[PDB]
């Protein structure tokens, strides 16, 4: 292990044509010991969808930061913020406390209700804008995944051709990282709605 | 303070095949954040169908290369010209990344070759000794990288049959020494792509029964 | 303290707690609870560095009960669960850092359904029908899958939590010298006496 | 990285190694040392290269109030802003800069500010890490109340040998004249000051 | 545990048709002060091969009598031996590789980074570098140091792969090796104008240029440049 | 990453690559390293990601509210002042290597910033990781005086040179040039010394290749009356 | 790491994970921590892999040599002890070791012998080593029985590697089991954790937080 | 952790060990022994350091029993007391050393006497007739001398140490599972189980 | 402490400051470092004074072996015995070591001798902690072939600089004249030297 990521859990994000997909574990460790199989990464707020990696204690409270954040903007302006807007925010929480700072690896995924063009963002540890609409990878399978992710990459797959690559991608990549190896929620998002659906897979 | 280790970089990857076996790597050796060179092979013949990488400190792992291949020289004057198996081979190596533990190596050793059925087999050590037989091993920086990809498209996990909610596996295929020729080069294309040690060539060691074969590619220096 | 578990059954909560108080190498006090009640129905069990414990737990208590009289309604379990992964998660960031870790069982009365919530001291909330920190879950959640049943009744439970003290006796060092064993239900919350 | 300043009769020359390195790496070869903080008062800066250039800019928002308000500071007068802030920031910076300028009345007055920060009026000084190997040259070869062509020569030979015997000198060997005539800007190149 | 005392900067070097060019500057630094000057990198031995040396000069002098005591170890135990089994490349750069790492592996290691270069009695060009760690590769264009970093990307533009050796002749790698020279004599501190250059050919045999300077010497634009950054 | 200003006669060329990295894994393959600090300032960005990216945008705004503020064009000698002052206020303690260049009135500048607060000019200059490999062709290749040609010329070639020796500077370059009192232009994959190469069998495949368990609709819209 | 071994009176079970975690990295699912000194005893290799492989083949060796002199099998007690002497000398030079040394002799019945790094020669009925080996004494214990038949004793040992590599983070792989006669051990298989998990807990009922 | 004890009366000397062994954050085994005999009328206890207690012990068994059938007769107290000091002082000198404690508790067979020694992990050997080490020493000392009186005997030593066991079990923060307690008298060592 | 020896066109003049420091307390300020280790070769010591001394025990005792067994040995072959001594024992001692003595079939010659053993010939040459500050003085002052008072003079004046900015350099200037004829010593005293 690390201090900034004992507690692991591993998000990953994709873009097909016209649709985005994220999907995550839903083991959380702390040290060795697995303690939940029920603990979502991936939390939302509105329309744009959020995993945030790391350190568990600081996912749980950004979790509640980011939904404050969010819903003073909605009810203020009357209407919905849009994931090219929330790139720039989750960059700003970060980068206030540079110094003792949250230990997170936050990826967006959304799709535009005024371009209906998917968006898909990276952040560090105080915060980046990592605009590559190649594929977003973070967690402590990170290494693993920017290499399974790549090899399967064909751009512009069909909505549920995509649901069978970033399955696929995650499964192999968990049986082989120590922090998450538990359960499986993949959200395959579209313009008009949003499906969640667990897997079936493979405890430790 | 003098230090002794470093790092040259690399990946390397060897694949188990039903009647050949593969081992590859790429070209690049580094220091620091130069480039030494764009072309010096990892992967050496040592003879009797035994194809040998020591991929990590180079100065580790070619003194272990001179190790073995003075093994094989007393293997034929005493033993008389027979066939060293790579499984004997294993062990014999063992103990010359054993023979100073005190001093430990760092290089990540793959051998590959046949057995004595002509059933492809790799086998893969530790940097302190241990070994075992795997079927699919990535050595090396880019190793993480590899693997998860490698399980899927030679082993076959993690995916299943249509028409049943995904709950039979989908089972084995024997495999092609063309179709593994072409699988190593998709696995160090990805790696060219999103890891910084990996690029400029790529030398791929086939051991058939039809001799040793070497193959090139290029990879990019992006 | 030296022992904490947490296993919640089909309409109660269990709880397990150390009497031992280990102050360098003499055991100042062998009968001592580790456990506060935080409202007539939602238990809190703590364990961690001594000192940070006792001055956590009232503090804690006093404002879970400030806000009882408030609105002059109790709050839900998954309300007060929350409250307290606030408190440890603003902390590791502080001046002054605890090393407090919790479990708080409630027997839910708007939904009318037990919870058991683990909460760590670095502050992660999760919902989970098992709990216990320290060096006691490294022997009691490998246990507790193959003995527990998707439910059983609250003598059933008792039992199986007298099990996992078994195990913890036997493999671990750790002086605890018996358990308090409380259970929270829909009636108050009440002490069952136990070996 | 050496850096002087001489007085004369009629003034004060200084002198700069224009060569900045951060480690083996010379960051820039062409960056001179010569930093004006008035028409006839100016720096020279060596040690860590930061830190003197935010003590230096500093000094010149007090010269500038000095100016409006006060009529003309001296050469003393900006000396001592150097040694103020070098005090006071004893552990978070050093600063070896050297404050020259010239005066109608006192003609040209040198004054070292230490590393710590002190002052010291010297008819000739010399300071940096380039500043240790032309020590013995510089005591024995200059005398005072020179001519001009004299004082350029006794710069431009002691820094000569400085980038012989250290590697964070080199560049071009800058200097700037300050006299009654004005502000006057000097360069050499390697090509000819090497043949000496 | 060894600190270096005084040592040498970078050595660059690169293939052509009919040889190899192993060039550079020649200076013993101790540290801040550049203390001695004129000290001599390139030792030729024998007459096929040059084998330069950056690093400690206290294990340069040290190699210096161990490859010429080669030489006189060659010319033993045989009727003769300089032209009848002439001396190789190969034989010294494998020579130092194992007691180079030998000498690490006693953690008390000998400290240089080499370049050995030469024509085989085969007349293939050998260029490949060792050093106290224990690495060694071959490549196209080599050069150590600082040089590694900086000076080896210009001559990487002149020959980029291995089978880019046969389009650069003698006169395109020496304008390149100056203007390798010309860098490292500009942005390294610890690089002096002075340098030795030695180029093997393979029909002709070693020509040994020393102490050429580095001409062409650009700094008019110095003048132009003005401030820290801004003048007020 | 590499980065280098070339100043010509008629303004300054700043150019960086694309490639980002953070460990020995590439973060994205395309994402720029130019960030705007004025519509007549542009900066590229080494080191920690992170840091030059935020500080890019802080001293930005400072400056574009200076131009309303002062009534009269953006100062690359402005900028480079505050952002100096920035710098210093961590105590090195922001890890951020900058070159900014840009056109105002008093002229084209091309300045070199570090961490620390050093502050360097020169003609020619480079930043980053692969810094060493661009610096030694500006040094040989350049002269005093260019056209407009020869400066593009020679800045795409610097950091070509970067690619191909080093590690952390990687895929296109991505060139910006600044001429006095004309338009920025901002030419996006200038330069490609490596096209991609593709993967050599298709990898998608049916449904059910992989399983799932629940199918779900989770909330992200309010219902009405129906 | 999750070894345990535990004899009964049909014989001694040996059941080992088959996963090696590097750290944050997994090294091999594919492993065996069953060192096969010989066909009467079986070492188990947890800490350090390199250690254990190595010094379990000597004691193989000497179990043979042993043998050849005096024409009679190589006890338990003192193939332990001698590994035991000879890993204190190499105390303090980086070695790990925590190996069960287990066999089943005509003159001794079954024995587990555990051997340390630190020169320790440990007789136990019950033992377990690895990280993990918190969790594998948790299932062993409370369904332990000496009397207790072979195929159910195989079973508690497969129960007693699923728990502990569920809640382990080093341990998966596959359930590598075997059982030790006077005739010496007879494999008995290697069944994926994944597959045989499933099974589990659908018949006893165990598993209530996986919702598959 | 890690008790022994010893208490000499006057025709026995009753020595006592701890059947914990502990090897990590985890006690390994229940139930064990721990004290062995160097001869059939000198028994050794031991503790110390984990690892070196096996090692040590087999060590001092083989020299004793050596010397035992070079003499050809048992060899007095005295003389096993000064050569197990001698084997730690040499020990503390060299490079590998031994961090072990015993305590040997015989019975002389030409002076017709109980003889108790204690020797120490640094390697002091004296005489002392209610010696012990560790953490028990620390309550021990104490107590045993309090209902002691110059005249006594196996069963009266015996009460005395049941009495000390269960004084360790309350203010020690560490399960002993019991000790196991093996007299010595003139009729040779017996083991008897005690509480 | 510093110490040095100058070429001429009739011998070699070796220079030295006589003052032994440990710390920065004076043992002895008239404490010489010009040894004797040849009937015609003697050896100049700065580092560790300890260390020093012994290594050249060894130096001399081998040379005396040397000019009985093999016949009397050079400056070349006294400097190379030193640099073994220095090159084994590299982290084990701290001495730097100047060897310079009279040839009638070379005439004087001056190798020094690094910290860490490297052998080097030089016409002139310079160390201790004195000598960095000097060393621009010493390279513009020195010619080859020069007469016999002004390489008393040169050397006279070196060291006196060395004094001027140097703490540890002191005590008297004393010289070594190696010349055909034998040995001259030669002693300064501050009233004479110090003034100049």
């Amino acid at each position: 292990s690390d201090p900034s990521s004992i507690n692991g859990g591993i998000v990953v994000a994709m873009t097909g044509k016209d649709c985005v997909a994220i999907a995550c574990d839903l083991r959380l460790g702390s040290q060795s010991l697995g303690v939940s199989n029920k603990f979502e990464k991936i939390f939302h707020y509105g329309h744009v969808f959020l995993g945030i990696t790391g350190l568990a204690t600081d996912v749980t409270t950004l979790n509640e930061m980011f939904r404050y954040k969010t819903n003073l903007y909605k009810l203020k302006e009357e209407r919905a913020i849009e994931p090219e807007t929330f790139t720039q925010l989750v960059s700003s929480s970060l980068y206030e406390r540079r110094f003792g700072p949250y230990f997170v690896g936050p990826v967006v995924a959304g799709i535009n209700s005024k371009s209906g063009k998917p968006f898909i963002a990276g952040f560090d540890l105080i915060g980046c804008i990592d605009e590559a609409k190649d594929f977003i990878v973070s967690g402590t399978a990170s290494d693993q995944l920017f290499g399974m992710c790549e090899s399967l990459y064909e751009p512009n797959l069909e909505p549920e051709d995509l649901f069978e690559t970033i399955s696929q991608a995650l499964l192999n990549a968990a049986d082989r990282d120590a922090l998450s190896g538990w359960g499986a929620v993949v959200y395959i998002i579209k313009k008009d709605e949003v499906v969640k659906r667990y897997l079936k897979m493979r405890q430790d | 303070q003098f230090n002794p280790y470093g790092d040259n970089g690399g990946t390397i990857l060897g694949i188990a095949g039903e009647d050949f076996a593969v081992l590859a790597g790429d070209t690049r050796n580094i220091t620091d954040y130069s480039i030494n060179s764009r072309y010096e092979p990892k992967v050496f013949d040592c003879g009797d169908n035994i194809v040998m990488s020591a991929n990590g400190f180079a100065a580790d792992g070619d003194a272990l290369v001179k190790r073995f291949k003075n093994s094989v020289k007393w293997y034929h004057f005493d033993h008389n010209d027979k066939k060293l198996s790579i499984n004997s081979a294993a062990r014999n190596i063992q103990h010359l990344l054993y023979g100073k533990r005190f001093f430990p190596y760092y290089v990540h050793t793959i051998i590959a070759g046949l057995d004595e059925d002509g059933k492809g087999a790799v086998y893969s050590f530790d940097p302190v000794g241990s070994y075992e037989r795997e079927q699919c091993r990535a050595g090396g920086a880019a190793a993480s990288l590899i693997m998860p990809f490698l399980d899927n498209q030679v082993n076959f996990k993690n995916q299943y049959e249509p028409g049943t909610n995904g709950k039979v596996k989908k089972p084995l295929k024997y495999l092609s020494v063309e179709e593994v020729i072409k699988l190593v080069r998709d696995s160090f294309t990805s790696a060219t792509e999103r890891h910084i040690q990996v690029g400029d060539g790529l030398e791929i060691l086939i051991v058939t029964k039809d001799g040793v074969r070497k193959e090139f590619y290029e990879l990019k220096r992006d | 303290m030296d022992i904490i578990l947490g296993i919640r059954v089909q309409d109660s909560v269990i709880l397990a707690s150390s009497k031992a108080v280990t102050r360098g190498i003499s055991v100042l006090k062998d009968s001592d609870d580790k456990t506060r009640q935080l409202s007539p129905h939602t238990l809190m069990s703590f364990a961690g560095e001594a000192g940070d414990t006792v001055q956590f737990a009232e503090y804690i208590q006093a404002n879970i009960q400030l806000y009882s009289i408030r609105e002059d309604y109790e709050l839900s379990p998954q309300a007060v669960s929350s409250f307290v992964r606030q408190e440890l998660a603003k902390s590791i960031r502080s001046r002054r850092p605890y090393q407090v870790n919790v479990l708080i069982g409630g027997y839910d009365k708007k939904k009318n359904k037990p919870e058991l919530y683990q909460i760590d001291y670095l502050g992660t909330k999760v919902e989970l029908p098992y709990g216990a920190h320290g060096y006691s879950g490294f022997y009691t959640f490998s246990l507790l899958d193959h003995h527990y049943r998707p439910d059983m009744t609250t003598e059933e439970g008792l039992d199986l939590l007298k099990l996992c003290v078994q195990e913890l006796e036997k493999r671990m060092p750790m002086d605890f010298k018996g358990v308090i064993v409380k259970i929270v239900d829909k009636d108050g919350i009440r002490q069952v006496d136990d070996f | 990285t050496s850096i002087m300043a001489v007085t004369f009769k009629d003034g004060v020359i200084l002198g700069a190694d224009s060569r900045t390195t951060t480690g083996a790496y010379i960051a820039n070869r062409v960056t001179d040392k010569l930093t004006r903080v008035h028409d006839k008062i100016w720096c020279c800066r060596s040690g860590s290269a930061a830190d003197t250039q935010a003590i230096a800019d500093i000094v010149q928002y007090h010269l500038e109030l000095y100016t409006s308000q006060y009529g003309t500071p001296s050469t003393e007068t900006a000396a001592s802003v150097f040694k103020e802030l070098c005090y006071e920031n004893k552990d978070n910076l050093t600063a070896g800069i050297i404050v020259a300028g010239y005066d109608d009345k006192n003609k040209g007055e040198v004054y070292t500010i230490p590393l710590g920060g002190s002052v010291h009026k010297l008819p000739y000084a010399i300071a940096g890490s380039g500043s240790t190997f032309i020590y013995g040259y510089c005591d024995k070869n200059f005398r005072e109340n020179m001519s001009k062509e004299e004082t350029v020569d006794f710069i431009k030979h002691s820094l000569s040998q400085a980038i012989k015997w250290d590697g964070s000198s080199g560049g071009v060997i800058r200097m700037v004249v300050l006299t009654a005539a004005g502000v006057e800007r000097l360069i050499f190149y390697p090509d000819e000051y090497e043949q000496l | 545990t060894q600190q270096p005392i005084v040592t040498g900067t970078s050595v660059i070097s690169m293939k052509y048709d009919n040889g190899v060019i192993i060039a550079a500057d020649n200076l013993g630094s101790y540290g801040s002060l550049l203390r001695f000057n004129g000290v001599e990198r390139l030792i030729p031995v024998g007459d096929n091969t040059v084998v330069g040396i950056s690093g400690d000069i206290s294990d340069m002098q040290h190699i210096e009598r161990l490859l010429k005591d080669l030489v006189t170890e060659n010319a033993y135990d045989n009727p003769l031996a300089d032209a009848e089994e002439a001396l190789e490349p190969s034989y010294i750069f494998e020579y130092l590789a194992t007691v180079m790492y030998q000498r690490r592996s006693k953690m008390n290691p000998l400290w240089n980074a080499i370049i050995v270069a030469g024509v085989q009695s085969n007349g293939d060009q050998f260029l490949r570098y060792v050093n106290l760690l224990g690495v060694t590769y071959s490549s196209p264009t080599l050069a150590t140091g600082f040089g590694a970093h900086m000076a080896n990307p210009l001559l990487r533009k002149v020959v980029d792969r291995e089978s880019d050796i046969p389009k650069t002749t003698v006169q395109v790698a020496e304008e390149a090796i100056v203007n390798a020279m010309r860098v490292l004599y500009y942005r390294d501190a610890r690089s002096s104008r002075n340098f030795s250059l030695a180029i093997i050919d393979k029909n002709t045999g070693l020509t040994f240029k020393k102490n050429l300077q580095v001409e062409n010497m650009k700094w008019d634009f110095a003048k132009d440049i003005k401030g820290y950054g801004t003048q007020k | 990453t590499t980065i280098v200003g070339v100043k010509f006669n008629n303004g300054v060329v700043i150019a960086a690559d694309t490639r980002s990295t953070q460990g020995p894994i590439v973060a994205d393959k395309n994402c720029a390293k130019l960030h705007r600090i004025s519509p007549k300032i542009w900066c590229a960005g080494a080191g920690t990601a992170a840091d030059t990216e935020a500080v890019t945008q802080l001293i930005g705004s400072n400056i574009e509210l200076h131009s309303l503020y002062t009534s009269r064009e953006p100062r690359v000698v402005s900028a480079l002042q505050m952002l100096k002052q920035h710098l210093f206020k961590y105590q090195g303690h922001i890890g951020a290597y900058l070159i900014v260049a840009g056109v105002d009135p008093t002229g084209s500048h091309l300045f070199s910033i570090h961490a620390h607060g050093s502050t360097d000019v020169g003609y020619y200059l480079s930043l980053g990781s692969g810094s060493l490999a661009a610096m030694a062709v500006l040094e040989s290749h350049w002269k005093q005086d260019l056209t407009k040609e020869e400066a593009i010329k020679l800045a795409s070639d610097a950091i070509q040179a970067g690619i191909w020796n080093d590690l952390g500077s990687g895929s296109n370059v991505d060139v910006c040039v600044m001429e006095i009192g004309k338009d920025a232009e901002y030419l996006r994959n200038y330069l490609t010394p490596n096209v991609r190469e593709e993967k050599q069998k298709s990898y998608k495949f049916p449904r059910g290749t992989t399983a799932v368990l629940k199918e779900s609709i989770v909330n992200i819209c309010d219902i009405q009356e129906e | 790491t999750t070894t345990l071994a535990f004899r009964f009176q049909g014989g001694i079970i040996v059941a080992v994970d088959s996963r090696a975690t590097a750290g944050n990295w997994v090294a091999s699912q594919t492993v065996k921590k069953v060192i096969e000194i010989n066909p009467f005893l079986l070492g188990t290799m947890a800490g350090g892999a390199a250690d254990c492989q190595f010094w379990e083949t000597w004691l193989g060796s000497q179990c043979r040599l042993h043998e050849l002199r005096e024409k009679e099998r190589i006890s338990v007690a003192a193939a332990s002890k001698i590994l035991s002497n000879l890993v204190y000398q190499y105390k303090g030079a980086g070695l790990s070791m925590g190996t069960m040394i287990c066999g089943y002799t005509r003159k001794e019945g079954p024995t587990i012998y555990y051997v340390d790094s630190d020169g320790t020669r440990l007789k136990g009925d019950i033992f377990c080593v690895g990280s993990g080996q918190t969790f594998a004494y948790g299932v062993l214990d409370s369904n332990y029985k000496w009397d207790l038949s072979v195929e159910d004793a195989l079973y508690l040992g497969k129960r007693s590697i699923l728990a502990a590599a569920h809640r382990d983070a080093y341990s998966g792989g596959s359930v590598n089991l075997y059982h030790v006669t006077e005739d010496g051990w007879i494999y008995h298989g290697n069944h994926d954790v994944g597959e045989l998990f499933w099974k589990v807990k659908e018949e006893e009922g165990s598993f209530n937080n996986v919702i598959g």
